[PDB]
């Protein structure tokens, strides 16, 4: 059964290598979450540093692709960094060729097209990663676009990825059923980050210290990650309410 | 099955068994370590003396990249040399275009992407080495450890090879007992102790100690081998602790 | 090289080609045959740059002979002329173009008609009742404009050709050492030995 | 580029792809070559499971490489066109540089070399073809007959056959061909060739092709009636 | 390194089947239903927008795509494969036609170019076939309106009306009862919505249905005025609101 | 490496056959039957479409019969997509010959080159062969009217009458029975349709499941005309011979 | 077993079987010995014939005036690798007017062998080499294995029954390392070393091959009647 | 425009006896009207009892001598330390020189 | 399947080892070296009586001072001979001298291992290369598809090799005359050949310093065959 080793069709029309690349996605046992505010897009991800010998500041799955675009990865770090470097290069070339900043959704499509090629061409394996791109696009506004090893991509009101993704997804669904809107109706990004952490706590059922989390925030004209103390400041605000 | 017969093939778990098999080759190799300190990094490695006929001090295993980075590895030694040769090419082209010597995090990703590339195709074999490396740049000291999969992180201390668990335990004690920081000269001594303690897991053949270091104050930010008086002093410190 | 003429009459094509090969201030040869038989009923004469002429002629000859063996069939004079034109039309935009001018005299066995084509090194093809390359044309075209009739016999064509050679031997600056005359008709290609 | 080594050695020292190419030759229609005192005759079987054929346009089994050399074959028909084309091109290239047509030996040596190259080049399979190459060297009246095969080996034969049931017709030729006295005339040579095919063929109708090559580019193919006269004459002498 | 797969991954089995093409068609069978109906003055192509999550914005995922101003495409099967085919199809309409003749290709020829691309994925080294069937609707001056189906093999057939994917067997039978050669575009849209409701299970509105037409020229969608010969695209995507208007008189 | 997944498309069986060619022929035997019949004053091409649906657009459709140039056409049996690749190559080859020699290409020369391309895919490159068999129908001023067939092996032969695709064994026997040399085009038209009608796997032969073409000198004086039959014309010719 | 089809495949315990099989070809090869002092380096090689009618396969190859090696295993692979060394030594001379350090020679051979163990289609080299030389840091002896591993030694031996000579040299270490300024004695020690690897056969005149390089001695090979002195 | 050639002056002279041969050359090296070196040797021992000088443009002269010296080295490596005879050296040098027929070594060579 | 350049567990290349089996199926070729010259003899082995035996060419000239005999898949030898001839003539062009026999042999053997995934497989033919040069005199080399070559005083290759080699072990001494060697090749060929040895199914040749490489006539060999039969009956 060599149809399970390379990306050719099985008798039932399936691509097992693509399917097994999806299972590699959860190999890190980390859950990520993305939501949109009025002015911003917040992405949060769990940060698990098991080894005491690790430098915790170097353990990251969130990447600054361009000044405006950020990307969080669900999957092994080697494939994650592979995707990040390509995304950075692609976004840089786009700006040089076309005279304006690459939109989040266009970069998502481009990375999805590359992923599609690996599902069709035999010599290239799929990357075992799911890429969540975030920005505040100058035309579309706050944006979340996600890519997988199948080469599929779509825009989101909000999204979650990881082993316990379904719990977080339904938690978010239920909130947007209640609020009746496409986003978090909040002025400051600080409170959208607070919302993101609050709803992750409820869905996962765990408490977080400042070192158990990783936060990326996209605003107009810049995407940035938060320090441990920025997150601690945010955790204190949640606790005092 | 047969999922383990070809590199770059995902098993139903989502694993690349060929990389995991390369890790077994690393675990079989001799012990090597890295200790990060106040203003630099220290590298040390176990050299098994297979025979009396080996010329002492003359089968050097630690390698320099550029003038500020040191690299040591465990596993298939030729594979390690290939990785350093690439590292040197990467560092040269960086310095050529950007003038400044390659930063350690930048250098770490260059090796990382290259090793990761050898997990993408069935026409190449993964690297049979875990590589501990680092140095001093404009942002201070950095220590890294890179594995066959292409995975790497920054470390306070790092260890790999047959005595990795022994060395890791010993590294964790130093991190706990010295929250403010370890000095370069202290880290050289500790490196000697840890290699001697990690030698218990490879104690048939006796060994030869090899140490190197980069420090902003002690070596002026350049990679140097520890030799002569400083080496013998570090050996003696280690000999006193095992007894 | 230098003088190559062609006359198409009622039943045949007659090609006359100068015998001299001159290099510098020395006539190296006075019996040179500036022609190749491409197929049993197709003959090509040539003039131009030294080396280029024979190299091109023989290259064309090889290709037509290859075609003949492959298909067990003789290409029409029109088909051969078009192949030759295209080769020269390619050549003119090459790094080093063939500097060769040719006349192709053939008898189409399917049409039972003689045919004469004039092609220059640029790949400029024209079908003509009479043709010439180089300075020869400046004398022979007007001469033939006067004396040529379309219904002439091979013998009349040869007398008409004698008149051209005589005029060239009188007014041309160089000694071209006479011509080799060949006739292309229904029975193939033959050489007139006493001219 | 596709690189795979398809022709490789097996543990017993055989190259199976070359040997299987010989099986394709064994499947092909029978071809025979017989050389006389002043001629060579090439005879070829044509299978009769194909009625409604158009014999005017159907590729002939014997091909002219030049005006003085001919090539017949047994095996894959499509494969043989590639060998014939290459041979015809080399024939014209030889005339161009040497100013003399090929010898039958040289032309054979070239065709055999091509066949050999396809047995140790990556990405290609051997030719499923064996050839009989016959003719007369320029300005020479001594008859020449050569045989090639997929491996690349070639040799000269007084008379030879290839294709299906070739072992039967080789048997016939081995007792009916005298080396001391080869068929003295054209008639004798054609008859011995037709006789040998009649051991294997079936009906002597539109199943046998005969081509006669004489010195100085004198090659002609016999028609049905001409061949049928040999068939008729042989059968009447047989009833004895 | 380098693509060592220079050999075919689709080959003939002893029975004569081309395995990977068959299996690609199986992938198309699993895909969500899409259809096309040809009217006298237009063509309609439609499909269900299967949402992957209610948090996903299904407007950002377009199953019906413009190829030229007068040609549109829809599919059944694997979305990613379709997406790249649309990219390639849009480009080939320019490179191998518009940049040569200064006008857009007729439907049959653009279809032919897409079919060629899909055929090559069936024979070239180191690739699997595309896991999609396309329905391409379009208009051109000398052929009028047309509708084509392109399969993973590269084969294409012109249709009066047809369906592909999940419930194609039932949908085709439904279309056979309803189709005549006098259908007006609005009648074809009505039948398209009826046929699609049979295969759709959950919500059936303008947000879960994607539908486009090839009809009259739309000068309002051209973006400029002043050139009389340029009259605007015949391809138009119906809005979510425009679909719901027709679902009341259903 | 990748050796593991190589089918080895261009190798011999122990018996000396080419696996992929044999299997491609097996594929072609399930394709709709196509028939060519050569008369003294023209050629007929007749082919059966593969099980049709009532909603298929029949007039703007081409599946079996393709035009190569003004003097040559082909009937296809096998994968259509494969056939179009080869048809475009053939079309270009004809134009190359015309551009080079200023004469329309002789039929056999075109047939040989297309057959040579097929041959290549069976000897080198590691790719699958084209799953296609052609019937070539054409005219030139050397041999007049000619029929040829080529198949995935790259082998081609000439015919007075021939079938490809499904039920060739039964079709060939029927053609062999009723064909004679002095036959005219209109007689050949009838034979073609009668043969398909008896060999078809369908219940009854109708206009919508047929493609039809003739190559006659039935233009005006010494020139050849290609007639690809329209749906209504096939409906009429089917009635004229009394099949429907 | 299932993991020895090519060099590009690791076994489940992390072994490269094709490299190990290449290593096996060396073990079947005829014994050769290397040893040095502080002034000279010496190669001694036992040559092997096909039968009594054949010549004896040459084991020693000169690389430069100051460098050379001996071989055990596939001889054509030694020819490829020695030719590469000849070029590298030569490049160093022409471009830098510098004699190639014996250590760099080792590093270059290591990296050339390594590339053949990580790519598809290739194969490991099937030969072991003992490189001797005299450069700016004195006398040297290297051991090359086609795994890529190069090792600097006072003395060593490779080939069939090399363990005998290797044990002997390990005992004799303190003696032969101080044979400075005496070529004939360093050779004698090497000839006695290789004798510990002989079985049923003894060192004859067309059987023994000796090479030497040192402070005031270019790399030179001795065969035939020139080695009769040492039997 | 860059001129890749220069003239370093000097002169050389070779005479052959019955059992000996001499190759002489002055040691002066010049450009234009200036002296570069009063002692810069341009006659060299190339091994195998061959002496060689390539006089004219010194950069080409040195390059040629360098290549021929190297050729002698490889002749030994490839042909079992066989001595390179003077006639064989001459033929080898012809190929060295003619190899740069369309960008010549600007030197008169004597061995 | 498996790589073409794969090692066996015993440290040998599969394809090289298998090609050695092909050579064992080949016709016998024998070479004997003396101080008066080197003799090369081969069994022609015609597969059928109708095949004209003089067209069987298994002894071949490389240069005036170098000859060559073959055994195994003889079609594989053509490009080896072509290379050898070019190598020999090219060296003469570059150095105005004859190329050494060993250097020629080394050049041919460089082709041998140039196979893999370069040609697709090793050569299936072994060569006996015989010649003379001023440095090392008369020489005989056995060139294998492994890339290895041994110099021999005498050597047999092909189907009758191991029996013929054992015979050559007894018969060869360092004082053999050319005539003695000629007879010895005929004698040993007649022993290992299937069919009865005559001038039509066996061929002799030699290389001498004075006259270079010469293939013998069928008339000349026939007299050596008659001389051999008479000498064996004479005791
Ligand atoms: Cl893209």
């Amino acid at each position: 059964g060599y149809d399970r080793h390379i990306t050719i069709f099985s008798p039932e029309g399936r691509l097992y290598q693509v399917e097994y690349a999806f299972k590699a996605t959860n190999q890190t046992n980390i859950n990520s979450l993305a939501v949109r505010g009025k002015d911003c897009t917040v992405v949060i991800s769990q940060k698990k540093v098991p080894d005491k010998l690790l430098d915790p500041t170097t353990v990251s799955y969130i990447f600054c692709i361009s000044r405006t675009i950020g990307m969080v990865v669900n999957g092994p770090i080697p494939d994650a960094r592979n995707a990040a470097l390509r995304a950075k290069a692609e976004a840089a070339e786009f700006r040089y060729k076309y005279g304006y900043d690459m939109p989040c959704d266009v970069l998502a499509k481009r990375m999805a097209n590359l992923s599609q090629i690996y599902t069709q061409r035999a010599y290239m394996r799929p990357l075992g990663v799911i890429l969540t791109f975030v920005s505040v696009d100058e035309e579309l506004g706050p944006s979340i676009y996600k890519t997988d090893p199948a080469g599929y991509y779509v825009g989101y009101k909000a999204t979650a990825t990881g082993p316990k993704q379904q719990e977080i997804t339904t938690n978010l669904e239920n909130h947007f059923k209640k609020s009746k809107i496409d986003h978090i109706n909040e002025e400051s990004w600080e409170k959208v980050v607070e919302f993101a952490i609050t709803h992750m706590i409820d869905a996962l059922g765990t408490e977080f210290s400042k070192n158990d989390l990783e936060v990326g925030v996209a605003t107009k004209d810049k995407f940035f990650t938060l320090s441990a103390e920025n997150i601690e400041e945010r955790l204190v605000a949640i606790a005092e309410q | 099955t047969g999922y383990d017969l070809s590199n770059s093939v995902f098993s139903p778990d989502g694993r690349n068994f060929q990389v995991e098999y390369a890790v077994k080759a690393v675990e079989n190799g001799t012990t090597s370590i890295g200790i990060k300190c106040n203003d630099g990094v220290v590298f040390a490695v176990e050299k098994l003396i297979t025979s009396k006929l080996l010329v002492p001090q003359k089968n050097v295993k630690i390698q320099v990249v550029d003038r500020h980075i040191g690299c040591v590895y465990s596993g298939l030694i030729p594979d390690g040399r290939h990785l350093v040769n690439r590292g040197r090419e990467e560092a040269a082209s960086f310095k050529k275009l950007y003038k400044t010597p390659i930063p350690i995090p930048a250098f770490a990703d260059r090796l990382g992407q290259y090793v990761q590339a050898h997990t993408l195709y069935n026409s190449v074999r993964p690297f049979g080495v875990s590589t501990i490396f680092g140095g001093v740049d404009k942002n201070g000291a950095h220590l890294y450890m890179l594995e066959p999969s292409g995975s790497y992180w920054g470390y306070k201390g790092a260890a790999t090879g047959k005595g990795r668990q022994s060395a890791k335990a010993e590294l964790e004690k130093l991190v706990d007992h010295h929250p403010e920081g370890l000095s370069a000269r202290e880290a050289v001594k500790q490196a000697a102790k840890i290699i001697y303690l990690a030698h218990e897991d490879n104690k048939e053949k006796d060994f030869e100690l090899e140490i190197s270091w980069c420090s902003l104050s002690e070596t002026n930010g350049l990679h140097k081998f520890v030799k002569g008086d400083l080496l013998q002093e570090a050996i003696d410190f280690a000999q006193k602790e095992i007894n | 090289m230098d003088i190559i003429l062609g006359i198409r009459v009622q039943d045949s094509v007659i090609l006359a080609s100068s015998k001299a090969v001159t290099r510098g201030i020395s006539v190296l040869k006075d019996s040179d045959d500036k022609t190749r038989q491409l197929s049993p009923h197709t003959l090509m004469s040539f003039a131009g740059e030294a080396g280029d002429t024979v190299q091109f002629a023989e290259y064309i000859q090889a290709n037509i002979q290859l075609y003949s063996i492959r298909e067990d069939y003789e290409l029409s004079p029109q088909a051969v002329s078009s192949f030759v034109r295209q080769e020269l039309a390619k050549s003119i935009r090459s790094r080093r173009p063939y500097q060769v001018n040719v006349l192709i005299g053939g008898y189409d066995k399917k049409k039972n008609k003689p045919e004469l084509y004039q092609i220059d090194y640029l790949g400029t093809k024209v079908e003509l009742p009479y043709g010439a390359h180089g300075y020869s044309g400046f004398y022979t075209f007007s001469l033939l404009d006067h004396h040529y009739r379309p219904d002439m016999t091979t013998e009349e064509g040869l007398d008409l050709l004698k008149l051209c050679v005589q005029e060239l031997e009188k007014r041309m600056p160089m000694d071209f050492k006479g011509v080799i005359v060949k006739i292309v008709d229904k029975d193939g290609i033959r050489q007139v030995d006493d001219f | 580029g596709y690189d795979r080594a398809l022709s490789i050695f097996s543990p017993d020292g055989h190259i199976f792809q070359v040997e299987y190419a010989l099986e394709a030759v064994k499947r092909g229609t029978c071809a025979v070559g017989v050389k006389g005192k002043n001629c060579v005759v090439l005879g070829c079987e044509r299978r009769s499971t194909l009625k409604l054929q158009d014999t005017r346009i159907t590729p002939s089994k014997v091909s002219k490489i030049d005006s003085h050399v001919v090539l017949s074959f047994s095996g894959l028909n499509a494969d043989s066109r590639i060998l014939i084309e290459k041979a015809r091109v080399e024939a014209q290239s030889h005339r161009l540089t040497l100013e003399d047509p090929v010898t039958v030996e040289y032309l054979t040596r070239y065709v055999a070399g091509v066949q050999q190259r396809y047995t140790q080049s990556g990405g290609v399979r051997p030719f499923g073809v064996s050839t009989l190459i016959a003719g007369f060297d320029p300005r020479d009246d001594e008859p020449k007959l050569y045989q090639t095969e997929p491996s690349g080996i070639y040799s000269s034969w007084s008379a030879q056959t290839i294709g299906r049931n070739s072992k039967t017709v080789r048997e016939f030729l081995e007792k009916n061909y005298d080396r001391k006295e080869p068929p003295a005339t054209v008639e004798e040579c054609v008859k011995l060739t037709v006789r040998s095919l009649l051991e294997v063929v079936q009906t002597g109708a539109k199943n046998i092709e005969i081509t006669v090559v004489k010195p100085d580019s004198d090659i002609v193919a016999l028609s049905s009636e001409e061949i049928n006269q040999y068939v008729t004459q042989i059968e009447q002498e047989k009833q004895e | 390194m380098t693509d060592r797969y220079s050999f075919s991954l689709t080959t003939f089995s002893p029975s004569g089947k081309l395995g990977q093409i068959d299996y690609a068609l199986t992938a198309v069978k699993q895909g969500v239903t899409s259809l096309g109906i040809k009217a006298t003055n237009g063509v309609v192509i439609a499909t269900e927008k299967k949402s992957s999550s209610p948090l996903a914005m299904s407007e950002t995922l377009s199953k019906v795509s413009l190829l030229t101003p007068d040609i549109g495409a829809v599919y059944s099967g694997m979305g990613p494969d379709y997406r790249v085919l649309v990219d390639k199809s849009r480009k080939v309409a320019h490179t191998s036609y518009k940049r040569i003749y200064g006008e857009y290709p007729p439907t049959k020829l653009l279809v032919s170019e897409v079919a060629k691309i899909m055929q090559e994925a069936t024979q070239s080294g180191g690739v699997r076939p595309f896991g999609v069937s396309l329905l391409i609707a379009g208009h051109d001056e000398f052929n009028g309106f047309s509708l084509y189906q392109v399969d993973p093999s590269g084969s294409y057939f012109p249709w009066k009306a047809t369906a592909i994917g999940k419930g194609s067997v039932a949908a085709k039978t439904f279309l056979e009862k309803r189709w005549n050669d006098e259908l007006e575009l609005e009648d074809a849209i009505h039948i398209a919505l009826l046929t699609l409701k049979e295969s759709v299970e959950g919500e059936f509105n303008g947000d879960t249905i994607e539908l486009a037409i090839i009809g009259d020229e739309n000068p309002d969608l051209l973006g400029y005025t002043g050139i009389p010969t340029d009259k605007g695209p015949r391809f138009r995507k119906l809005t979510s609101q425009e679909i719901n208007d027709r679902l009341e008189a259903l | 490496g990748s050796r593991r997944y190589d089918s080895r498309t261009t190798i011999f069986s122990p018996e000396g056959r080419l696996y992929q060619v044999e299997y491609a022929l097996e594929s072609i035997s399930h394709a709709g039957t196509a028939i060519g019949i050569m008369a003294s004053d023209g050629i007929v091409l007749a082919a059966e479409r593969k099980v049709t649906s009532t909603l298929l657009e029949q007039d703007t459709s081409t599946e079996k019969l393709y035009k190569l140039n003004d003097k040559i056409a082909v009937a296809v049996a096998g994968l259509t997509a494969d056939a179009e690749i080869l048809i475009n190559t053939a079309r270009i080859h004809a134009q190359n010959y015309l551009k080079t020699y200023n004469e329309d290409i002789p039929v056999e020369i075109l047939v040989r080159r297309l057959s040579d391309i097929k041959q290549g895919y069976t000897q080198h490159g590691g790719l699958r062969p084209f799953g296609v068999s052609f019937i070539y129908a054409g005219y030139d001023d050397r041999y007049g009217y000619q029929l040829y067939t080529s198949n995935p092996s790259g082998n081609y032969t000439g015919w007075k009458a021939i079938s490809v695709g499904a039920n060739t064994s039964a079709a060939q026997t029927l053609l062999q029975m009723d064909y004679k040399d002095d036959m005219k085009v209109d007689d050949a038209i009838e034979l073609a349709l009668k043969t398909l009608s008896k060999t078809t796997d369908s219940s009854a032969l109708t206009y919508d499941r047929l493609e039809f073409a003739t190559i006659r000198k039935g233009a005006n004086d010494g020139e050849v005309y290609q007639k690809i039959f329209k749906p209504q014309e096939i409906k009429d010719i089917l009635v004229k011979t009394g099949i429907t | 077993n299932n993991y020895d089809g090519d060099t590009v495949t690791f076994s489940p315990t992390g072994r490269l079987f094709q490299v190990e099989y290449a290593l096996e070809a060396i073990k079947q090869g005829s014994v050769t010995v290397g040893l040095r002092s502080n002034t000279h380096a010496v190669l001694v090689a036992l040559k092997r014939n096909a039968d009594e009618l054949s010549s004896y396969q040459k084991k020693i190859i000169k690389c430069d005036e100051h460098m050379g090696l001996s071989l055990a295993g596939l001889a054509p692979d030694a020819r490829v690798l020695s030719n590469y060394l000849r070029q590298q030594c030569n490049y160093s001379s022409l471009v830098f007017n510098r004699k190639l350090a014996v250590e760099r020679a080792g590093h270059l051979l290591c990296d050339k062998a390594q590339k053949n163990t990580q790519s598809y289609g290739g194969r490991p080299y099937g030969v072991g080499l003992l490189i001797i030389g005299y450069d700016k840091s004195g006398a040297h002896l290297l051991e090359f294995q086609p795994s890529g591993n190069v090792t600097e030694l006072y003395g060593t031996a490779i080939g069939a029954r090399s363990q005998g000579a290797k044990t002997y040299l390990e005992r004799t270490l303190d003696t032969f390392i101080k044979i400075d300024g005496n070529p004939d004695e360093l050779i004698k020690a090497g000839v006695e070393a290789i004798s510990q690897s002989l079985r049923d056969e003894s060192l004859t005149v067309d059987n023994l091959s000796i090479a030497i390089v040192g402070k005031d001695t270019p790399f030179t090979i001795y065969d035939g009647e020139a080695v009769a002195k040492y039997i | 425009q860059f001129n890749p050639y220069g003239d370093n002056g000097g002169t050389i002279l070779g005479i052959a006896g019955e059992d000996f041969a001499v190759l002489a050359g002055d040691t002066r090296n010049i450009t234009d009207y200036s002296i570069n070196s009063r002692y810069e040797p341009k006659v060299f021992d190339c091994g195998d009892n061959i002496v060689m000088s390539a006089n004219g443009f010194a950069a080409d002269g040195d390059a040629l001598v360098k290549r021929f010296k190297n050729s002698v080295k490889w002749y030994h490596f490839d042909h079992n330390d066989k001595k390179l005879s003077i006639n064989s050296a001459a033929r080898n040098i012809q190929h060295l020189l003619y190899g740069k027929r369309f960008f010549p070594y600007y030197v008169h060579t004597i061995i | 399947d498996r790589g073409v350049s794969t090692f066996s567990p015993e440290g040998r290349l599969f394809q090289v080892e298998y090609s050695l089996e092909a050579i064992k199926l080949g016709s016998t070729a024998i070479g004997i070296a003396t101080k008066e010259g080197v003799v090369l003899g081969v069994e022609k082995r015609a597969t059928s009586p109708l095949l004209e035996s003089d067209s069987i060419e298994k002894i071949v000239e490389i240069d005036r001072h170098i000859g060559c005999a073959m055994s195994g898949l003889t079609a594989d030898a053509r490009s080896m001979i072509e290379h050898a001839r070019t190598a020999a003539v090219t060296h003469n062009l570059y150095y105005d001298e004859d190329i050494n026999v060993e250097s020629l042999t080394q050049s041919v053997c460089d082709l041998a291992l140039r196979f893999g995934e370069l040609m697709s497989r090793p050569f299936g033919v072994a060569l006996l290369i015989a010649g003379h040069d001023a440095d090392d005199g008369y020489q005989l080399f056995h060139a294998e598809p492994s890339g290895t070559f041994y110099r021999y005083n005498a050597k047999a290759i092909g189907s009758g090799s191991e029996g013929a080699q054992a015979e050559l072990l007894n018969e060869w001494h360092s004082s053999l005359t050319l005539k003695e060697a000629e007879l010895l090749v005929l004698k040993i060929l007649k022993q290992v050949m299937e069919e009865k040895l005559d001038e039509n199914n066996a061929q002799l040749s030699c290389i001498t310093k004075q006259d270079g490489f010469k293939i013998y006539d069928n008339e000349k060999t026939a007299e050596l065959i008659k001389e051999l039969k008479e000498k064996e009956a004479a005791e």
